[PDB]
RNA sequence: CACCCGGUGGAUGGGCCGGGGGUGUAAGCGCCGCGAGGCGUUGAGCCGACCGGUCCCAAUCGUCCGAGGUCUUGACC
RNA sequence: GGACCCGGUGAAAUUGAACUGGCCGUGAAGAUGCGGCCUACCCGUGGCAGGACGAAAAGACCCCGUGGAGCUUUACUGCAG
RNA sequence: GCGAAUGCCGGCAUGAGUAACGAUAAAGAGGGUGAGAAUCCCUCUCGCCGUAAGCCCAAGGGUUCCUACGCAAUGGUCGUC
RNA sequence: ACCGUGAGGGAAAGGUGAAAAGAACCCCGGGAGGGGAGUGAAAUAGAGCCUGAAACCGUGGGCUUACAAGCAGUCACGGCC
RNA sequence: GGUCAAGAUGGUAAGGGCCCACGGUGGAUGCCUCGGCACCCGAGCCGAUGAAGGACGUGGCUACCUGCGAUAAGCCAGGGG
């Protein structure tokens, strides 16, 4: 049942130039609190535990 | 669904069977043909 | 509906048990308010009160382990008795940003 | 500088794609922490294609960290040609398109 | 998505707290009748977003990017 | 409960090709692509069906091939009984 | 001696990172193993059966059954299962 | 092999090298696979590993791109390389 | 030297179009052979002293291919080496 289906070999250029408007952008990310490295912006980690709590481990 | 495929050893099996094909002329005929002209190995054997 | 209260149920139950587990986001930004709310009648400590945290929870052991127990370790405060913290990493396939909460100590 | 790499690799290479298109020619270290803490799949992967390129040099490519990577890029390949519902008559597959992973890492 | 207000020198969420609204006087003990129940305590109890207090809780700490000031003519200081 | 935003996976018929706007005219007589004109930045996602004479299928309705196939009787012939 | 036969055969793009996860009988938490676990193991809440989502005899299919190792592909994501 | 209950249909798929001398060892890694050494006339000859073209997906560079129409384009004139 | 007033050119590209270099994907291609095809000369029957054709079967250690078959990669006799 394909009442619609594309009617002209879509054109690379343009096909691409769509898939164009797509992009990522990297984890904002921060420095360690002590930890001294980097975590996710606003998190202890397997370099914190902290924060001001030793909520964590290591 | 009931395809028609529901395969009976008993069945199948009878109904078709190295003999059979032999008793017959027919069945003998291709049988043979198949035979040479082909290899193989043949109902029954299935 | 049925399903965001057996949640609560369970995650409130397990919970007071350890008082700081793993569920996402959200998840945990509610168990907190309701399991919050719970706490505050632990406070409240009585006949009724038990009635109803129970009437929820569903365990002796608990239900007073906590109105007893731990309610106590807050008779001062004003709600809060939680601390919904966010976590670092997050489930796989999924990619959900998980996160841990537990009664503010 | 050298380089890392691995084909026969299952995954989008597209998706791949935008995995370095970030860490892209970046400073080592650095982006180790993009592909570390970033998300989509790939990472994971992409993170090692850097560590033996990495490797590698130091090793036998050789001056650390004043390292990076001047070019990244990956190509696709060998498919995987996947068989699904017949029409519910005739075939209909899919293809895991395969993955290639090069990646450079030269210093400053 | 973009758009608006706030980011602990905060009242932004929730929490609590008063307030309203809503359900019709609760759990218990009490006192009448073999029982069923009732009557009381008791307009009780319980309260989802509505109006507003209070730093209990949770918006810590941190990054990044961003100007410099284009060519001619003339009018005035 | 999908649809939408995330992560993971990841098809499918049709399609010469294409950066494809409205107009009023036109041509084989119902044109984004030809003429004159008027609005006109580059891309996208959530949609809404109108046009691309959209997709499906070399019309089954039609006629044409001294095409074919089934039933009919005082059609032709021939056989069975 | 080839675009070119809705040509045959093979590869390769489309739509498209949108459409689908095969019943709306839901899960969630703690521990354990592992290079790596929403998707494995133990455990504790919770939901669905219950005339079945029960055991049984058959017919059909034939090692699919257990145990120790292992995950390349098949498991429409993972996956130490 | 495979679709067919059957009679029957009925495929695809060859090539390293002079010979293995077929890659001990060290490296990132759970591995596959990638970095060195060694064979070597050459391994962009490296294990479905001779020649290995096109289509089609990439990575950098030159030029070019936001008051603009046509697949095309081709004639003129200009600037960058 | 600052201010107003006007007048004209430039850089900046999310992807994009063309040109160049380097991969990947894909196997065309040439050349090649343990295989066919074709025509000509040789030959021309097997069978119960259970044929042609299969079944299950031994290799020390195993699916397949094989040659045998139970005295199963073979047991005797003579010729060649």
């Amino acid at each position: 049942a394909k009442h619609p289906v594309p009617k002209k070999k879509t054109s690379k250029s343009k096909r691409d130039m769509r898939r164009s408007h797509h992009a990522l952008t990297a984890p904002n990310l921060t420095e360690c609190p002590q930890c001294h490295g980097k975590k996710l912006s606003h998190h202890i980690c397997p370099n914190c535990g902290y924060y001001d709590g030793r909520q964590v481990l290591a | 669904m009931k395809r028609t495929y529901q395969p009976n050893n008993r069945k199948r099996a009878k109904t078709h069977g190295f003999r059979a094909r032999m008793k017959t002329k027919s069945g003998r005929n291709i049988l043979a043909r198949r035979r040479a002209k082909g290899r193989h190995q043949l109902t029954v054997s299935d | 509906s049925s399903h965001r209260l057996a949640l609560y149920r369970n995650q409130a139950k397990s919970l007071l048990t350890h008082g700081r587990i793993t569920t996402t986001v959200p998840k945990a930004k509610e168990l907190r308010g309701f399991v919050d709310h719970l706490i505050h009648l632990a406070k409240r400590g009585d006949l009724h009160a038990r009635r109803l945290v129970l009437r929820d929870l569903q365990d002796v052991k608990l239900v007073r382990k906590l109105f007893d127990e731990i309610a106590p370790r807050y008779r001062d405060r004003q709600g809060g008795y939680t601390r919904v913290l966010k976590l670092a990493e997050r489930r796989r396939g999924d990619g959900a940003p998980l996160a841990l909460v537990e009664l503010v100590e | 500088e050298a380089k890392a790499i691995a084909r026969y690799v299952r995954i989008s290479p597209r998706k791949v794609r935008l995995v370095v298109d970030l860490i892209r020619g970046k400073s080592l270290e650095e982006a180790r922490n993009i592909l570390r803490y970033t998300n989509k799949r790939g990472a994971y992967f992409v993170a090692k294609v850097l560590e033996s390129a990495a490797a590698n040099a130091v090793n036998n490519h050789d001056l650390e960290d004043r390292l990076y990577v001047k070019a990244a890029y990956v190509d696709e390949g060998p498919a995987l040609k996947r068989v699904l519902p017949r029409a519910r008559g005739r075939a209909d597959i899919i293809k895991k398109r395969t993955s290639h992973i090069t990646v450079i890492l030269g210093e400053k």
